[PDB]
């Protein structure tokens, strides 16, 4: 449920502030958890799938 | 002699003790009572220091006397003296010569007060020089006090005494995790820094680019707020340097201060405090 | 094989030769004001000796001064200055005594070089050390109180005056002076931060430099809307010859 | 924090700075906790031997019956007071092996033995007893197993250090110095014996585990480094005290009961005395010495009970 | 008694300083400035503004990346557990790669994180060093504190990079933590025969000191004669005033001679800057050169002997 | 049971600066929250369910 | 008491609803890392069950 | 589906500020990227392919 004065949000928050600090919390977030997952089971660079590519 | 502009400052007074007894140059020096007594001091301990060279630990005709540079070493006396006065050959002259140095060094002091009074500046640099002087008795006075033997003070030896201090730190086994001890040594490593900043920042003003005038205050305070978005400014700068570099000197004087009178086991255990906090 | 040179030995020595290179540097450089010395061996020898030490002094320096100030060079021949006053004793070394009333000497702790008669300058060139009057745009931090309208008392508790004004530095801003009105004299004169404790609760700016009488004799200032070099000195010396002048007991010792 | 004074001793040359510090309180305290537990009367030492009396005696064979049935009362109260005699005997057949205990205790009889007899370059005259590890109980509070550490997700090897861990008093070196060390033998020693290098491929790495297994060493013992070594040269015999060369035949001591003597008891040890690794609980310094720079304050107790020495 | 200039007693205010005028192809500067009524007790209470072009952005992700993968192991380390963290985190690390893998890029799960956060730590100082250049050539001064900067960069370069590499192994290298790396410079000397009979390990440490000596005796002087405008060290310097003046006779009647209100900031400067130039060169020099400080301090005829009052009997002869 | 006049919250506090804050605080909290969940045996990443994708490789 | 309500004349209303709820939410993320630390802790109890021996 | 009006996005946030930071993003991005892969299996300069080049000295 959403209200539809909602965009009166802008009248108060600088949206100028507000998207550039959402870009950097998004890419930030996303290295985070590309990062986690990669230092678990659910890793898929050093997981050898489709097959190992250090031959002998 | 004199620097061209000097001769216009050099008034009659200002003296602690002496008056006019004293009250006159050597050359560049200001003597004083404090200059005099002060004199007597050095010159005695540096005197007996270089007898100890002479003589050696066990006589001038043993393999271990010797006048290397390194090698020469005076040291205090068997902890079982105590707070007693040892034989001069036993430690004795290593007593003597702390009290000449104490007294050396605490003349230096005042007589750099007579000179502030001389000139009518603030008294800021004998104040600091007082906590070198502290941490100096600190070393050769309160600590041993507080354990019960002057012998535990370092000995006076270019290379000896950093195996003192090497011996004692590991005592506490990882003496690195003194916490005074850090804490000093965040100080003598972020006075390093300031000092190159405004050195540095001096310098790179009065002495800009070729073709460049003398740049402005407001140059360096936009200099460092362009690299760190802040300036502390320019007498703040001298306000913060003397902070640094007197914290680096009294928390000096706290980490050994704690280390055996207040402190006996290795300083990591110490941490144990931290560890065993009832929130983990 | 074994040899006894070796590389850590051969750095350490390198460095020995660079050190003594700097310190021979830097000492050349500490020479760029203050010399040659005046000494009673240039006197004799009819100036022929030059006092000077080792190492000897550098090639002049130029500072080239914004807003067409001028070039200043280091080091520099200035001329020789009249000291007043008069040695206590003939023999060398000897300090000498102020003559006249100390405070008015300009000698001892009162004493100071001559300075420039300009005005230090913002980088967009105005006079940089003035009066809140004329800056309008400064104000007193909320939370700290305005010395304007406190009291000025002497070393000796007496009232000297009152903060007729507050001289600010436009370029770092900051008090550096506070404008006394003299209540003897009726007379403006600037009065250093240096030289200033503020007791809040009291509302009174405290001098232990000088006695209230004393005021009456603050330099004056050519322009009461700016401030020169050479009167910024000439202010700061005569509140500092207090220090060692303004009584008795200041002349020591204490035993 | 302490208060001043400590107690001090002087172990080096005068201002070379070898100096020991204790707190006096926590001293008095300690000895009172490392008291010894007093001898038992002596017995008759005659009549016919164990070993032709009892069934089951395979090494306390030449002590008289006085002298045997002595010797079991005093390990009951060393090891299992709360439990008596039959914490280590079936009911009603004192001969039977047919208890894990009795087959541990026969091993633990025979690692004193040789502790008090071919040791001692180590615990010289004063010797262990049952009492030095276990102190009156079955389990000895100090034994060890190799430390895993703290958890890792699955794509993060443990890297075996930078933790708070008290194995190494509480700095952040390499927390499990014992298994290496104290059970297997890797070499301890890193400083090289030339000024030039060329001829020294220890490794820093190296230099922080033994800089662990130095900082148990000493955390076992109550001690600083200076009560074996001049720590400007580490490495330098002749300027180390001779608790150094005590502390050598320790370490080489502990190796062998662990290797020789405990770990072959693993198959028979319950699960309950083992690590996560499956390995036994085993004997470090800290398992006799027990934070004291000799077990009990030195007090000689394995001198009063003839059968804890070979032959 | 008398004001010690310590503390601003009464603070000014006036509307923030934008900075001196750049030239074209610098950026505006970004950033509205505050008042820190606080910071101005102690020093200027302008916070801001600040510039940011292309080398300090790209110096700052570095930087951010950097700090983000050694936290992040170090929270992994205890498993996530961020109490766990808070617990430990003064012994947490991360750690070089094992010496196995020379200097080799090593696995992601045994040592590539720190190999990573070293690159890009080094890679963001490297960049922070361009932005210290650019800022004063902005500005039109001279380059004092990027020579500087240079000469501590020299030291850590020598720490983490070039002593690994000339030793083959990334296992070498300094871990990041803060007791981790207390461990690391404590074994170091253990290892290389104590540091304290290397020689350029003394001359760092009487420059170390020298700087805490030479700021003490600056910072006291000035504030002495700040009643003078003192702390106006520009204006000192081109128009020598009785504060310059009164500075140094008290040195010259203390110690016999004195420097200038200039050339005190020439020795300050050195004494700093030579405390990490012979602080590179002593590493550089251990276990490239010298594997034992203390034989090679023999060897040079320098450690002190004392008379023999303990002696171990060496088990190896035996 | 909130007061009539709760409104009147924000004529004392102000809207943006409270709005700001509780953005940061949620953003942080559930940071915190996700990683005090993984460090227990709740942790759903390394719990190999449905199954483990490393043995698959190895 | 009757006149508790002057404490608004002497104590900023604002700032005491700015300490109290900083206090606060400081305060519930002390109390659960304590309790969490104990016997008490509800997260790795394995209660209802172990997830991580279902996953063996 | 993209806007008619994103354009007026330029009215917001600086062109040359937008350019300056993603060149520096993507510049750290990549070397992150290769850096990471090459701690993995996907590692193609170790990995003895087409031949490994130690061996044939
Ligand atoms: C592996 C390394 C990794 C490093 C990573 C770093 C990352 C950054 C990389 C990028 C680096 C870029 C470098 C700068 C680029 C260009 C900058 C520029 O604008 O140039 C124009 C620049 C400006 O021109 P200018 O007209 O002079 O403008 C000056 C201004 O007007 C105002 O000038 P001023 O009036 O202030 O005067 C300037 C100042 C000049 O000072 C400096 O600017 C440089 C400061 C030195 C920094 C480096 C430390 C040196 C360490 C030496 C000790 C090593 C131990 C072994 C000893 C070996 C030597 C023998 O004057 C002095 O201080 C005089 C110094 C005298 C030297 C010592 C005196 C004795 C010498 C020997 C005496 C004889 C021996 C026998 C004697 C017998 C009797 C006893 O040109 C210069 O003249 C200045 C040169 C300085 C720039 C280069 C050097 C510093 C920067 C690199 C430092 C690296 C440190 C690493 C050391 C490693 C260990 C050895
Ligand atoms: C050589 C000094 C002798 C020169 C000379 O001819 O003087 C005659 C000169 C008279 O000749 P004059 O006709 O007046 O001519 C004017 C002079 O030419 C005036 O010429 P000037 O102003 O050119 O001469 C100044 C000279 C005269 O100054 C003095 O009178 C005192 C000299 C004390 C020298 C202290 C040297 C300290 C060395 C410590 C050893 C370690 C070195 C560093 C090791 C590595 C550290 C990193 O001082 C110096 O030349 C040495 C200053 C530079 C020292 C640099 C030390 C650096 C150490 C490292 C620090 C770290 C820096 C980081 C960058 O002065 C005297 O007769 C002195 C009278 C003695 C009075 C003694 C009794 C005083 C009673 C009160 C005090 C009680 C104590
Ligand atoms: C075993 C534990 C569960 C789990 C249990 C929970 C629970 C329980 C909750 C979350 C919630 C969230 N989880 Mg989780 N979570 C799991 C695994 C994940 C993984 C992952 C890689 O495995 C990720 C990336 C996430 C990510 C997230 C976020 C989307 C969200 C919290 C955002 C926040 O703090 O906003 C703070 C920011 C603000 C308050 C600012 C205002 C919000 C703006 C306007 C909206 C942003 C998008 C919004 C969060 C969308 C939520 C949509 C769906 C319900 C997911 N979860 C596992 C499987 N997760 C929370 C949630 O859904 O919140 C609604 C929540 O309560
Ligand atoms: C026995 C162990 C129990 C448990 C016992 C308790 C107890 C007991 C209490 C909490 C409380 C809290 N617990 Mg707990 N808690 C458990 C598990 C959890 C877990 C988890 C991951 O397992 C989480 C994230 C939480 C989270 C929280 C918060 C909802 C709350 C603290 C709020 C605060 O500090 O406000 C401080 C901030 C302010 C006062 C600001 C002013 C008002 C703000 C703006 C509005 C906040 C809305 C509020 C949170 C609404 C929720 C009330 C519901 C009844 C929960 N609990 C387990 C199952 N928890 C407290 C609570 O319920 O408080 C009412 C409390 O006393
Ligand atoms: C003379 C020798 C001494 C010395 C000199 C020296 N150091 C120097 C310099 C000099 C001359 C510089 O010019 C440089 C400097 O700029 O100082 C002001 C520097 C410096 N010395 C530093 C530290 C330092 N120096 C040290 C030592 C020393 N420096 C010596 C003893 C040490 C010690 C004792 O170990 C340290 C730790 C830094 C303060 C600075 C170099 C800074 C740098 O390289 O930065 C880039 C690296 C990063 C990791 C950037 C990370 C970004 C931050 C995490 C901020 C995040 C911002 C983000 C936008 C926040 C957004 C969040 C939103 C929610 C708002
Ligand atoms: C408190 C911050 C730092 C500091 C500040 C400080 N030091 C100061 C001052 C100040 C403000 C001065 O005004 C004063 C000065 O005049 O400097 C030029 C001084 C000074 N600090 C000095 C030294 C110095 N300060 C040091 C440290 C520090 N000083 C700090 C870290 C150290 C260290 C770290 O070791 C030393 C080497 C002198 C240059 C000078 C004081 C000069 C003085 O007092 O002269 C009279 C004494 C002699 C000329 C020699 C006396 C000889 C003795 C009678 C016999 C020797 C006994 C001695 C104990 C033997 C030591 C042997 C071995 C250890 C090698
Ligand atoms: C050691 C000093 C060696 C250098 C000699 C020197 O240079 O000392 C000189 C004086 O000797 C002096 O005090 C005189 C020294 C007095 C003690 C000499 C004992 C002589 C006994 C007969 C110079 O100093 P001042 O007179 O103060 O000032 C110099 C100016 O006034 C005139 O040039
Ligand atoms: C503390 C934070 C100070 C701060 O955050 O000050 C900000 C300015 O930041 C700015 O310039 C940038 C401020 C960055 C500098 C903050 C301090 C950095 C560290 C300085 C200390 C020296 C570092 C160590 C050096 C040895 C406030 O301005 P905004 O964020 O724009 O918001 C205001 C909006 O309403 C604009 O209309
Ligand atoms: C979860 O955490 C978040 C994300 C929330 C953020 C928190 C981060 C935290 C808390 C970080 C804490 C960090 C701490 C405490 C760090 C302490 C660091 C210390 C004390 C470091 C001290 C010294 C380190 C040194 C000197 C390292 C030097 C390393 C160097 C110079 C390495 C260089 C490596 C290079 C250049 C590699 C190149 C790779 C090549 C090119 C060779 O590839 C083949
Ligand atoms: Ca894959
Ligand atoms: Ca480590
Ligand atoms: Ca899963
Ligand atoms: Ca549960
Ligand atoms: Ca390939
Ligand atoms: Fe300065």
């Amino acid at each position: 449920t959403m209200n539809a004065n909602l965009y009166k949000i802008w009248l108060i928050l600088d949206p100028r502030r507000v998207l550039v600090s959402i870009v950097a919390f998004q890419i930030v977030l996303g290295l985070l958890i590309h990062m986690i997952v990669l230092s678990t089971d659910l890793n898929w660079l050093d997981d050898n799938i489709p097959v190992s590519y250090q031959a002998l | 002699a004199m620097l061209s502009f000097e001769k216009k400052y050099r008034v009659r007074g200002g003296t602690l003790i002496g008056g006019d007894l004293f009250d006159f140059w050597v050359g560049p020096f200001y003597v004083g009572f404090f200059g005099v007594v002060g004199f007597c001091f050095t010159l005695l301990g540096v005197l007996l220091i270089v007898w100890g060279a002479t003589i050696g630990p066990t006589g001038p005709t043993s393999d271990l006397q010797t006048y290397n540079l390194w090698r020469i070493s005076i040291a205090p006396p068997d902890l079982s003296y105590g707070l007693r006065m040892a034989p001069l050959t036993e430690g004795g002259l290593w007593q003597i010569i702390t009290i000449c140095a104490a007294g050396a060094f605490i003349s230096w002091a005042l007589r750099e007060v007579e000179i502030c009074r001389k000139l009518g500046i603030g008294f800021h640099v004998p104040f600091a020089f007082s906590f070198a002087i502290g941490a100096y008795l600190v070393l050769v006075f309160v600590r041993p006090l507080l354990m019960g033997a002057w012998g535990h003070g370092f000995p006076y030896g270019i290379l000896s005494h950093l195996d003192w201090v090497s011996n004692v730190g590991y005592q506490f086994l990882h003496f690195h995790y003194n916490p005074a001890h850090m804490l000093a040594i965040s100080f003598f490593f972020t006075n390093c820094l300031a000092l190159s900043m405004h050195g540095s920042l001096i310098l790179s003003v009065t002495n800009p680019q070729k073709g460049e005038p003398v740049k402005t205050s407001e140059h360096e305070n936009t200099f460092f707020r362009d690299i760190v978005g802040y300036s502390i400014g320019a007498l703040a700068i001298h306000r913060l340097g003397l902070f640094l570099a007197l914290s680096a000197a009294f928390w000096s004087a706290v980490c050994i201060l704690i280390s055996g009178p207040f402190w006996t086991r290795g300083w990591p255990e110490w941490w144990n405090w931290w560890l065993e906090l009832p929130l983990w | 094989i074994t040899h006894y040179i070796d590389a850590a030995q051969i750095t350490i020595w390198a460095f020995w030769l660079f050190f003594f290179g700097l310190i021979i540097y830097l000492r050349r450089e500490d020479k760029r004001e203050g010399y040659p010395l005046d000494s009673d061996r240039t006197e004799r020898s009819g100036g022929r000796v030059k006092v000077v030490g080792f190492p000897d002094l550098p090639d002049p320096k130029t500072f080239v001064l914004p807003h067409n100030g001028g070039t200043v060079v280091a080091p520099r021949v200035e001329a020789p200055v009249a000291v007043n006053a008069t040695p206590f004793s003939p023999a060398p070394g000897s300090p000498l005594v102020p003559n006249g009333d100390p405070m008015l000497s300009g000698f001892g702790p009162a004493a100071s070089p001559d300075r420039p008669k300009h005005c230090d300058l913002t980088f967009e060139g105005l006079p940089k050390i003035v009066p809140m009057r004329v800056a309008k745009e400064f104000s007193i931090a909320e939370g700290d109180p305005d010395p304007r309208g406190m009291t000025v008392v002497g070393l000796d508790g007496e009232v000297a005056g009152t903060v007729s004004d507050v001289w600010v530095d436009r370029s770092e801003p900051q008090i550096r002076y506070l404008e006394v009105e003299v209540a003897a004299n009726k007379k403006k004169v600037l009065l250093p931060i240096g030289f200033s404790r503020f007791d809040k609760k009291a509302r009174k700016v405290k001098v232990d430099a000088i006695k209230a009488a004393h005021f009456a004799n603050v330099p004056t200032l050519s322009n009461p809307d700016q401030v020169t070099l050479y009167e910024e000195d000439k202010v700061c010396a005569y509140y500092a010859g207090g220090k060692l002048y303004a009584t008795a007991e200041r002349a020591g010792p204490l035993l | 924090c302490e208060g001043p004074p400590p107690g001090t001793e002087q172990i080096g040359y005068r201002g070379v700075g070898m100096e020991n510090y204790y707190n006096k309180r926590q001293r008095a305290l300690s000895i009172q906790a490392n008291q010894p537990v007093e001898s038992l009367p002596a017995a008759d030492s005659t009549g016919p031997k164990a070993s032709e009396v009892y069934q089951n005696v395979q090494v306390l064979k030449d002590l008289s019956v006085g002298e045997f049935t002595r010797t079991m009362v005093a390990v009951t109260t060393w090891v299992s007071p709360k439990e008596g005699c039959n914490y280590c005997h079936v009911p009603g057949n004192w001969a039977s092996d047919d208890i894990y205990t009795k087959v541990v205790s026969r091993r633990m009889f025979e690692l004193v033995r040789a502790a008090n007899s071919d040791w001692k370059a180590h615990v010289a005259e004063t010797g262990v007893t049952c009492y030095t590890c276990h102190r009156g109980n079955p389990v000895p509070k100090y034994a060890w197993v190799t430390d895993p550490g703290p958890k890792y997700p699955s794509g993060l090897k443990p890297t075996g250090q930078n933790y708070g861990s008290k194995t190494v008093a509480y700095a952040s070196l390499p927390f499990d110095p014992l298994t290496p060390f104290l059970d297997q033998a890797n070499e301890i020693r890193i400083t090289g014996n030339a000024a030039l290098a060329g001829s020294n491929p220890a490794s820093l790495k190296q230099a922080e585990w033994t800089f662990g297994l130095m900082m148990n060493i000493s955390d076992s013992l109550g001690v600083g480094c200076t009560f074996c070594h001049n720590t400007r040269a580490f490495n330098d015999w002749t300027q180390s005290t001779p608790k150094r060369t005590t502390a050598w035949y320790a370490i080489r001591h502990v190796r062998d009961i662990n290797q020789n003597y405990i770990w072959p008891l693993n198959d028979v040890l319950p699960a309950s005395r083992k690590g996560p690794y499956g390995d036994p609980l085993r004997v470090s310094c800290m398992t006799c010495h027990q934070a004291v720079n000799k077990p009990l304050y030195g007090a000689q107790m394995a001198k009063d009970y003839p059968g804890l020495y070979k032959t | 008694p008398e004001y010690q200039n310590i503390f601003t007693a009464v603070q000014v205010r006036a509307p923030a300083y934008p900075g001196v005028p750049l030239p074209k192809g610098n950026l505006p500067r970004i950033g509205r400035p505050i008042f820190s009524y606080w910071l101005g007790k102690i020093g200027d209470a302008q916070i801001g503004p600040i510039y940011l072009g292309l080398t300090g952005t790209l110096s700052i992700f570095f930087g951010l990346v950097a700090i983000s993968i050694i936290g992040f192991n170090m929270l992994a380390s205890v498993h996530w557990d961020v109490f766990q963290f808070l617990k430990h985190f003064f012994w947490l690390g991360l750690e070089p790669p094992p010496p196995q893998y020379g200097l080799r890029i090593p696995p992601l799960s045994e040592g590539g994180w720190w190999l990573m956060a070293g690159l890009f730590l080094t890679l963001s100082i490297l960049l922070w060093w361009v932005r210290t250049y650019k800022r004063a050539e902005a500005l039109g001064m001279s380059q004092h504190l990027s020579w500087a900067f240079a000469a501590a960069i020299f030291f850590y370069l020598v720490l983490g990079f070039i002593r690994p590499v000339m030793m083959g192994s990334w296992a070498k290298a300094v871990p990041f933590g803060i007791f981790p790396h207390l461990d690391w410079t404590a074994a170091f000397s253990i290892r290389y025969g104590n540091l304290y009979y290397n020689p350029f390990h003394m001359l760092s440490i009487a420059f170390l000191y020298g700087s805490a000596l030479l700021f003490a005796m600056h910072g006291a002087t000035i504030l002495s004669v700040s009643r003078f405008g003192g702390d106006r060290e520009i204006d000192q310097i081109t128009h020598r005033g009785t504060a310059a003046e009164r500075a140094a006779l008290f040195w010259r009647w203390t110690m016999g001679f004195n420097v200038t209100m200039e050339s005190i900031h020439r020795w300050a400067w050195w004494c700093a800057v030579l405390t990490v130039i012979t602080a590179g060169i002593g590493i550089l020099l251990s276990g490239t050169v010298v594997d034992n400080w203390y034989l090679w301090a023999v060897k040079h005829g320098m450690a002190p002997a004392y008379p023999e009052v303990v002696t171990a009997v060496n088990p190896y002869e035996t």
